[PDB]
């Protein structure tokens, strides 16, 4: 993703973590390469010590979308900044908002 | 042992 200030490649999820838990901050979060399937990113959030990690993929609409519980209305956003912006809201359903990027 | 739990969007 040329554009996302938080997107690491192809980094492993552990080299992930430790760049997350580097900033010590809840809240910190950054945007990796899934490791099981291939075009589909990990959006990778901060909370109390574990990294909340999020399965995001793009649509054939190029639409984007987070894994979703059953039964919960689910989201697109037309581009990655904003479905970043969207989930900077209070209360939006994952762990913690978005606040403090890990800027690759 | 892992330290990333993969979930899931809630609302």
């Amino acid at each position: 993703m040329d554009a996302v200030a938080v997107y690491h490649g192809k980094i492993s999820r552990e080299t992930g973590e430790k760049l997350l838990l580097a900033t010590g901050l809840d809240g910190s979060y950054l945007l990796r390469d899934s490791e099981s399937v291939p075009g589909v990113y990990c959006l990778c959030v901060l909370y109390h010590g574990y990294i909340y990690t999020y399965r995001v993929s793009q649509t054939e609409t190029g639409s984007w979308s987070a894994e979703t519980a059953p039964g919960v209305h689910k989201r697109y956003f037309r581009k990655i900044k904003n479905l970043i912006s969207a989930f900077q809201k209070p209360d939006q359903g994952i762990v913690i908002p978005l606040q403090y990027p890990v800027e690759k | 042992k892992s330290l990333t739990i993969y979930a899931q969007v809630q609302k």
